[PDB]
DNA sequence: GCATCCGTGAGTAGAGGAAGCACAATTTAACACTTTTGTCAAG
DNA sequence: CTTGACAAAAGTGTTAAATTGTGCTATACTGGGAGCCGTCACGGATGC
């Protein structure tokens, strides 16, 4: 099966490495490797010399160097015994004497540091996590106008999320310049005078503006003296407290001065120098040296406030939402931050203990307790928002996860409290995020993703590609700029004619700034790569993406990652071009390293021996359960004694077909109304999918259980269980566990296990009957683990651990714990989802047998039948234009390649079907047939619909219809055609996760809830469904009192009514009246808890008891 | 629409006392000072005037 | 119907020396056409036992008499140096498509059952054409084209389903 | 809807005879179509009409099992005592109706026969029924309706295809008329007669008008040429549907407004079935996200709304 | 549609009554064992079964078919509702 | 007329989720012994 | 139905050992520590 592709445009360069975000972020921040000599201030080295050194203030702790040990265990072996991938982290520190000049070295060990594996994932307790990218507000100084006063302008400083406060520079309307911090506002000379600036030179650089510079000269404040307004500020700052010079230096310093308290970022400090137009030595806001304060930022930005208000032309306002002004925050700076958090409480430990005990014999080792420390990190990787679930579906599904970026989280926004201008498409957008993948509900536009061409750079902002034009020429140079950069070019399209490099139309479109325009060849100066740089990965793999609403292309993006490995999965008929590179890059298949032969093939490992001689051996993953329950494995490509080249395919990984993305399958798709059965996006199909195995997934469900020390004595798991036949202990080994290979179905034993009873004397009439029958009570009870409803498969693998077994850390109390993994092959039922690739999608309704299904004049049957009435209110029509062109490919034996927005167009799609017409219809008559007495019926009536041209020759006619992409279909059940000609072809769908067997749930009686005595709610639990308030008032509306009344008492909480109901039913009787529900006695009893009386009376407003007097004193 | 907006003027506000308990500027039901009006009246005694 | 592999518990495993899974080794066992010769036969098992390197295919099943393999050049499986493969299969006699779940038929502890698709026509198709007598001109011609695995012919198959129609048409006889 | 649609021809359409025989003649020659407006002596008619007398709705409907005709050729039937002149698809919808409610003659005065059945025409025919019958009996016409529409539904070969989206032939003329417009007003703002807002206002006028006029010669085209297009028959019947969702599928895109909420100044002139450049794909994508946000944000703002009314009326 | 619901829905002032009146006879047949029905033996409900035809079990569905009849007599203060039950378990033990 | 304070923002489903020590009071367990309570054999 | 038995299961002091509750320590020491703005936006009621 050849290969055809299409289109113009040649890339100059391929796709960066797709997980390059995350891989490598986080070894910037490690430097594992680097020697500690040559590691640069940055990541966990930057953050042991900002809290080091620690000073009593006669005793100095300081830090030399830092390494890395090897991992205690192996990433499999982590994921079986529920272990953190870590390693040891080891800190070279030494204590010095300032009074006598004596040293002592040692090596102090700091905690255990995780590991992320190859793909960019890391294993937490034994799951597997994804850290989340997250996008905020940079750092740096800003300026905006009043919303309430025109032609007045605030200036602000922001540094780094909890580093710092925010400060404003505003003119008041009285003329005074003030500056507010932590919700105070106070006049800004008492500051500005505390930085030593006298009259004389305030006025000489700001006096050129006119009335501003006349409020800022009060002479109540320009005599006193720097200390005498010191101490005067820090009354204003907090009042109250003792003013005393020692305390008063202490707070402002460590307010805009403390680089541990105070920072502005390097971002923030390289957006402050490319504003204002100045250079920073630190960042701080001033610096303080010689027993005095002195200005760094307060000026320069006073300047630009004053010059803005006056309205000088190189002035100008900020916008909040450029993505020049926004910055992404990675893992590896995620990380960091918690590192420096709890290596702040370290430094604050060691203070308290090296002032108190021992201060003349002391040891680096004594003082240090890393146990802050390790408790901030493993907080971060357990218990933040950005640390999350991973999602492995399948390959795609990771992928995905690793390039999302979020502006929730610590530091971030809140749900609920974002507006409508923070989830916008800003026109910066363009090459970065992409416009159309985001999830619809209440996290539109505040969860995204990253351009396919796009990067991350050292600051934070990201960059996108451009082809630099010079002279009308097109260069191969290729620049990344941001947007700040970008928006200072015009910028030609990707589609431009070209004669070579030389650009050939008159009229470009190109952006100034975000909007079009219509330039000559020589005014452009910047050209775009490709159309692939404007979207992510997943909206990348949606042939003619340029013929869809993008209200569907967003569902059908999003639907990828949710469909599940088929075990005769393909790739599509119709293809983008990114299917390759997703497979390499997600790590899920296996290629050679080099050039050599294949020395061993089998199920579980190839052997290669390569050209330099020597041997390496691949061990395969086999049926391997994921995070959601589907199984991964790899299939082997090759044979004993192939010759292979660098990088040739050593195995498939889930979801792939020979090295390209396999999410589901190529079927045969009429589009037409059947019998109702298409109504409301239903699907139908045929039983000949079933009977080649095709949507046939497995999956594999674990369960467990545990054997712990009780009071009454300890649990034991056995296969002697009291009061149990043969047929129930049929499966189960002699250790109490099922034997591998067993059928389970709902109500079958897994593992057996008995507990002690609790101490009760039995029931009188028990006691009687254990007379009768002569049998005395046991002292143990069945508690074994059983499969719950609607479950079931065959058994396929057990795992045991014990007590004291190596790496495994038990909880107190517990003895051992038994794990079965159970595993089903799944085929399509009724029920089940299925969608393509442009958002159309439904549940199967009916499955026909292949006599009943429309078939082709030759005798084959389609596959499924789609309702033409999705297609017109949706405006989706790539899936038309994709089903033309599968149906050329159907007879000519070929796939193909379109890309978005430069790929095929209709006289190339009319011209291949030309050709498949030609087999199609040449074939019948070289065997001897003609043409049908029922398709000269349908051709009739199809000149009537203006479809074929009157006049010519039936076979001419059929060709017209075949360039249309119709054929004349005939009708299973009957065997006459239909009226008129059917649009038939071969079209890519996938099944996706939500199938109905995991849904469909069912409950009588149950669990109750402690409190309200109310069902509890979830499948999982066996719950009842919630009957709502809204749900009642439909009850109300209908004046079904009886009906009403019996979900408030007898279904859901009057403990005595449900009682008594289920006794009458089982014999045979109605139901009683109902009596008050117990959440109405909570909530008196609560009143009664807040000192209010609250009576319940009758018609002569005497009490009436609702607690049957058990309440009452005597 | 008719049945929300009946509930939407409800309430009067009390104008003069005449001879009741009740204050200038008490709000209350309209049906209920319309059924002390009429009883008032029964008695002899003066009406109280609300407002809508 | 049911394949036996020796030291396989069940269908999600591998076997060493062998380049497929059972999954995939019964995926190929779908396609195995088996003719019987003699129409009292209900059911057979076929046993085969090979050791690498080769490829096993259709015609290293042991002969049995009455019983005719109709792809003997079928690929089964690929057997690396090392490896053993010892497996019975069971073929039965039926109509229609069953599933591995209706019959469940297993002839020991360890055997795996397999879907069933008994029926042997594999394509049909009829053409109709515009034919004349004399002066009448609106007269049909009909032709018919059946694809067949080859255990049963078109021939065979088009007189079965002409008595299967011919005895439907008895019920409307006595009415009740 | 498609069984009630009759059809409509142009090969004769004007043609005058003198006696039915001529008329009739003619039809076996070529000359005239079936269904073709004519006159026989002074008025109008085809023919079907004249050729096909059937005697009852049995022998119309016997005929077209025969296909000597089809549910949509106009012909002459008897039927109730009156001499009616329809197609067999009309005279089979007004028996559904009788039979289902069981009797003929009160079903008669429930239809409309001489136009297609539509979505509003079949929700008057429920509610009449309603009154003159009662549950139990409009409860089964239901049944009816919903058993046969699916039925012809299938059979009667619904598809859309690429080239059911139909493009007009005045949709270049009307962008070329625009462009002189467009670069006439550049031509009067560079002289001074108009400011930049009034500029901006006029370009929005005159993009405002030329989509308009492309929405109807759209639906002009299909009403003359395409009377039983995919698209068009669904639109019309009230099945699925609306001239602004047609008019992006075959005509053009349009205007599109900043997330300001200005609109471009140049809009988008291609259509679903061309396809959108690279620019107009994220021009666009500022109203489709808008749109998102407005959703997600206000349902709270209804629901809020409900539980207060509730609250003030439960008593 | 229940068969004769418009008949029955003009049997009455209010639906709701007819609905009360529905249920109590339902409770009637229950509590003597449909000893009480004022039907003929050719009129009673049957259902299906595998074994053959018996007797209707839904006492709701006798409810609504009785009332049809116009046998049955409904209203407000008929009779002491202590002196009915006695006299009805007396004639239905 | 305005500054300050306070309560409000749709439904169902899922699926992960850092002191010692000495010494007095008090409670509990061990161990016998006395008394009560069934069985057995008569009878 | 009642006697004589007969060991056994349960009840009753007695006491040593775990377990728990409480007071005490003498160089001189005398006012905390974490925060840290897309600070959510709008209506109603109160107090100046
Ligand atoms: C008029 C005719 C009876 C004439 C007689 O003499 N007796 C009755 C008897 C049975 C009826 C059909 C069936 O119900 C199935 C179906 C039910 C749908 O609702 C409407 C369509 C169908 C096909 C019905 C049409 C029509 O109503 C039939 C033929
Ligand atoms: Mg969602
Ligand atoms: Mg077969
Ligand atoms: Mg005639």
């Amino acid at each position: 099966m050849e290969i055809k592709r299409f289109g113009r445009i040649r890339e100059v360069i391929p796709l960066p490495p797709l997980t390059e975000i995350q891989v490598e972020s986080y070894r910037r921040a490690l430097q594992a490797d680097v020697p500690p000599e040559k590691r640069e201030n940055v990541g966990i080295q930057a953050a042991f010399r900002e809290t080091f050194p620690i000073e009593e203030e006669g005793l100095v702790l300081d830090f030399l160097e830092y390494r890395l040990g090897e991992p205690p265990f192996p990433q499999d072996e982590c994921r079986e015994k529920d272990l953190t991938y870590q390693a040891p982290l080891y800190a070279r520190l030494q204590l010095i004497h300032k009074d006598t000049g004596l040293i002592k070295e040692d090596e102090v060990f700091l905690g255990h540091i995780p590991l992320m594996t190859e793909d960019g994932s890391f294993i937490i307790n034994g799951a597997d996590r994804v850290i989340v990218s997250q996008i905020h507000r940079s750092p740096g100084v800003y300026f905006t106008p009043d919303p309430a006063r025109p032609g007045r302008y605030i200036a602000s400083i922001i540094p780094l999320p909890k580093r710092g406060p925010w400060i404003d520079l505003e003119v008041e309307p009285n003329g005074v310049v003030s500056m507010k911090v932590n919700k105070r506002k106070f006049p800004l000379v008492l500051l500005l005078r505390v930085l030593g600036y006298d009259q004389e030179t305030l006025a000489r650089e700001l006096g050129a503006y006119g009335e501003l510079v006349q409020g800022l000269m009060d002479e109540s404040v320009f005599a006193m003296r720097p200390e005498e307004a010191l101490i005067r500020l820090f009354t204003l700052l907090r009042p109250g407290d003792p003013p005393k010079r020692d305390k008063a230096v202490a707070y402002v310093y460590g307010l805009i001065a403390d680089p541990r308290r105070y920072d502005l970022g390097e971002a923030g400090r390289y957006k402050a120098e490319e504003k204002l137009g100045i250079r920073l030595s630190g960042r701080t806001l001033a610096r303080f040296e010689d027993g005095e304060f002195k200005d760094e930022v307060f000026l320069p930005t006073l300047r630009y406030l004053f010059a803005l208000t006056a309205g000088v032309p190189g002035h100008e306002v900020d916008d909040i939402d450029h993505l020049g002004n926004r910055r992404i925050r990675t893992v590896g700076e995620l990380m960091t931050d918690q590192f420096r958090v709890g290596l702040a409480r370290l430094a604050r430990g060691v203070r308290e203990r090296m002032l108190m005990g021992s201060e003349d014999s002391l040891t680096p080792a004594k003082l240090v307790n890393s146990r802050p420390l390790e408790a901030a990190i493993r907080e971060f990787f357990s218990r933040s928002q950005l640390s999350q679930f991973k999602d492995e579906t399948n390959p795609l599904s990771s992928l995905r996860h690793k390039r999302r970026i979020s502006a929730l989280g610590p530091g971030g926004l809140t749900r609920e409290r974002a507006g409508f201008d923070v989830r916008d498409v800003h026109r910066t957008h363009y090459g970065r995020i992409c416009p159309v993948e985001t999830p619809e509900g209440a996290n539109i536009g505040l969860i995204t993703s990253l351009a396919a061409y796009a990067r991350v750079d050292e600051l934070g902002f990201i960059r996108t590609p451009y082809r630099r034009v010079v002279g009308g020429v097109v260069t191969d140079e290729v620049v990344y700029m941001t947007a700040t950069e970008e928006d200072r070019y015009t910028i030609a399209q990707a589609n431009t004619p070209l004669e070579g490099n030389r650009i050939a139309a008159e009229r470009v479109v190109a952006r100034r700034k975000g909007e079009p325009v219509i330039v000559s060849p020589e005014e452009v100066e910047f050209m775009d790569v490709s159309p692939k740089q404007v979207f992510s990965v997943n909206t990348n793999l949606i042939p003619f993406l340029e013929h869809d609403d993008a209200n569907r292309a967003l569902m059908g993006s999003n639907m990828q990652t949710q469909a599940v490995p088929l075990i005769r999965a393909q790739a599509p008929v119709v293809m983008t071009g990114l299917e390759e590179r997703v497979v390499r890059d997600s790590l899920a298949a296996l290629y050679a390293e080099e050039d050599g032969e294949v020395a061993k093939v089998d199920g579980n490992r190839i052997v290669v021996r390569y050209e330099d001689g020597r041997l390496v051996e691949y061990p395969l993953r086999r049926f391997y359960r994921s995070n959601q329950g589907t199984a991964l494995d790899q299939r082997p490509r090759v044979v004993v004694g192939q010759r292979v080249r660098k990088g040739d395919l050593l195995a498939d990984g889930p979801a792939s077909e020979n090295g390209f993305l396999a999410l589901g399958q190529n079927v045969l798709v009429a589009i037409m109304p059947f019998d109702g059965y298409n109504f409301e996006d239903a699907i139908v199909i045929s039983e000949e999918l079933l009977k080649r195995d095709f949507y046939t997934s497995i999956h594999i469900e674990r369960y467990e259980i545990e054997a712990r020390d009780t009071k009454l004595g300890p649990e034991r798991i056995t296969r002697d269980i009291p009061h149990l036949s043969e047929a129930a202990l049929r499966d189960l080994d002699e250790e109490g566990v099922v034997r591998i290979g067993a059928e389970v179905k709902p109500g079958d034993i897994l593992v057996g296990r008995t507990s002690f009873k609790g101490e009760s004397e039995p029931t009188p009439e028990e006691r009687l009957l254990r007379s009768i029958f002569g049998e005395k009570a046991r002292d143990v009870k069945d508690t074994s683990l059983r499969v719950p409803p609607g479950e079931g498969g065959i058994v396929v693998r057990t795992v045991r651990l014990r007590r004291g077994d190596p790496g495994v850390e038990l909880k107190p109390g517990v003895r051992e714990v038994v794990r079965v993994y159970v595993a089903q092959k799944r085929k399509l039922q009724v029920g089940d989802k299925l969608a393509n690739r442009h958002g159309n999608k439904g549940v199967v309704a009916k499955i026909l047998p292949v006599e009943d299904m429309p078939h082709l004049p030759d005798g084959t049957p389609v596959d499924v039948i789609l309702n033409p009435l999705g297609v017109p209110s949706r405006m989706n029509l790539g899936q038309i234009l994709e089903t033309h062109l599968g149906l050329a490919g159907y007879f000519l034996g070929q796939r193909y390649i379109s890309p978005i927005f430069d790929g095929a167009k209709e006289p190339e799609i009319k011209e291949l079907l030309a050709q498949a017409f030609e087999v199609y219809f040449g074939k019948r008559k070289g065997e001897g047939f003609g043409v049908d007495k029922r398709e000269v019926e349908v051709l009739r009536r199809a000149e009537k619909l203006g479809l074929v041209t009157p006049g010519k020759t039936p076979e001419e006619q059929l060709k017209e219809l075949f360039l249309q992409g119709k054929v004349v279909l005939y009708d299973g059940r009957t065997g006459e055609p239909i009226e008129g000609p059917i649009v038939v072809g071969q079209m890519f769908i996938m099944k996706l996760y939500h199938m109905v067997e995991d849904k469909m749930h069912a409950r009588s009686t149950g669990p109750y809830s402690l409190i309200t005595q109310q069902p509890l709610g979830g499948k999982a639990q066996f719950g009842g469904q919630r009957f709502g308030e809204m749900e009642v008032w439909a009850l109300e509306a209908y004046g079904a009192a009886h009906t009403l009344q019996e979900m408030l008492t007898l279904k859901s909480d009057d403990i005595e009514g449900r009682n008594a109901a289920y006794e009458a039913i089982i014999k045979g009787e109605d139901v009683p009246e109902p009596s008050v529900p117990e959440s109405f006695r909570v909530l008196v009893k609560e009143l009664q808890a807040l000192a209010l009386d609250v009576q319940t009376l009758d018609e002569k407003d005497n009490p009436v008891d609702i607690f049957e007097g058990l309440a009452s004193k005597r | 629409i008719e049945i929300v907006v009946r509930q939407m003027m409800k309430y009067v506000e009390v104008t003069d006392p005449g001879d009741s308990r009740l204050l200038e500027g008490q709000v209350l039901e309209k049906w209920d000072v319309e059924a002390l009006n009429e009883r008032l009246i029964a008695e002899g005694k003066t009406p109280v005037a609300w407002k809508p | 119907t049911s394949v036996y592999i020796e030291d396989v518990l069940h269908e999600f495993s591998t076997i060493p020396g062998v380049k497929e899974d059972v999954v995939e080794i019964i995926l190929n066992l779908k396609e195995l056409v088996v003719r019987f010769l003699n129409p009292s036969l209900q059911t057979v098992t076929l046993l085969l036992k090979a050791e690498g390197p080769k490829e096993v295919k259709a015609r290293d099943f042991l002969p049995v008499a009455d019983v005719e393999i109709m792809n003997p050049d079928l690929h089964i499986a690929t057997l690396e140096e090392g490896g053993r493969l010892n497996m019975e299969v069971r073929v039965d006699r039926g109509v229609g498509y069953v599933p591995a779940e209706k019959h469940g038929i297993k002839d020991r502890i360890n055997a795996i059952p397999v879907d069933a698709v008994f029926s042997p026509v594999r394509r049909v198709a009829f053409q109709v054409e515009d034919t004349r007598l004399g002066q009448r001109t609106d007269l049909d011609k009909l032709t018919l084209r059946i694809w067949t695995d080859g255990s049963v012919t078109p021939l065979e198959a088009l007189n079965q389903a002409v008595e299967i129609l011919r005895e439907h048409l008895t019920y409307f006889s006595n009415p009740q | 809807y498609y069984i009630t649609q009759v059809r409509k021809e142009k090969k004769g359409a004007g043609l005058e005879f003198a006696t039915p025989e001529e008329a009739l003649a003619a039809h076996e020659r070529g000359e005239v179509a079936l269904n073709a407006p004519i006159k026989v002596a002074g008025r109008e008619t085809s023919v079907g009409r004249l050729k096909y007398v059937f005697a009852n709705p049995d022998e119309a409907l016997l005929a077209v099992a025969h296909g000597i005709v089809d549910l949509q050729d106009v012909v002459t039937v008897r039927y109730m005592g009156k001499r009616l002149e329809t197609s067999p698809g009309r005279i089979l919808f007004a028996r559904i109706v009788a039979e289902a409610v069981e009797d003929e003659k009160v079903a008669w005065e429930l239809i409309q026969l001489d136009v297609p059945q539509e979505k509003n025409s079949l929700k008057d025919l429920v509610y009449q029924a309603f009154l003159r019958l009662g549950m139990e009996k409009t409860a089964r016409l239901l049944d009816a309706l919903k058993y046969y529409g699916f039925t012809f539904s299938t059979t009667s070969g619904i598809t859309i295809g690429i080239d059911d989206a139909v493009i007009p032939e005045e949709k270049k003329q009307y962008l070329e008329e625009a462009d002189r417009k467009l670069l006439q007003i550049e031509q009067a703002y560079e002289m001074g007669f108009l400011t930049d807002r009034e500029r901006y206002d006029q370009i929005l006028q005159l993009w405002t008008e030329t989509t308009e006029k492309v929405t109807q010669a759209v639906f002009k085209n299909f009403e003359e040429n395409y009377p039983f297009n995919p698209l068009y028959v669904m639109a019309q019947s009230g099945a699925r549907g609306n001239p602004q969702q047609i008019r992006q599928l075959c005509g053009l895109r349009g205007l599109m407004q900043k997330p300001s909420g200005e609109t471009f100044e140049v809009p988008v002139r291609s259509s679903f079935r061309e396809g959108l450049t690279v620019l107009e794909y994220f021009i666009s994508s500022h109203g489709a996200r808008k749109g998102g946000a407005d959703t997600a944000l206000r349902t709270a703002d209804s629901g809020y709304l409900t539980r207060k009314l509730v609250d003030v009326t439960h008593e | 549609a229940e068969p004769g619901i418009d008949k029955l829905f003009g049997m009455v002032d209010s639906k709701y009554r007819l609905t009360v009146v529905v249920a109590k006879r339902a409770q009637q047949l229950l509590r003597h064992g449909f000893k009480n029905t004022v039907l003929e033996p050719e009129e009673r409900p049957k259902m299906q079964t595998l074994e053959g035809l018996f007797d209707d079990p839904n006492a709701v569905t006798w409810a609504m078919k009785e009332l049809l009849t116009g046998r049955l007599v409904f209203g407000e203060n008929l009779v002491p509702e202590d002196r009915l039950q006695k006299e009805m378990e007396r004639l239905y033990p």
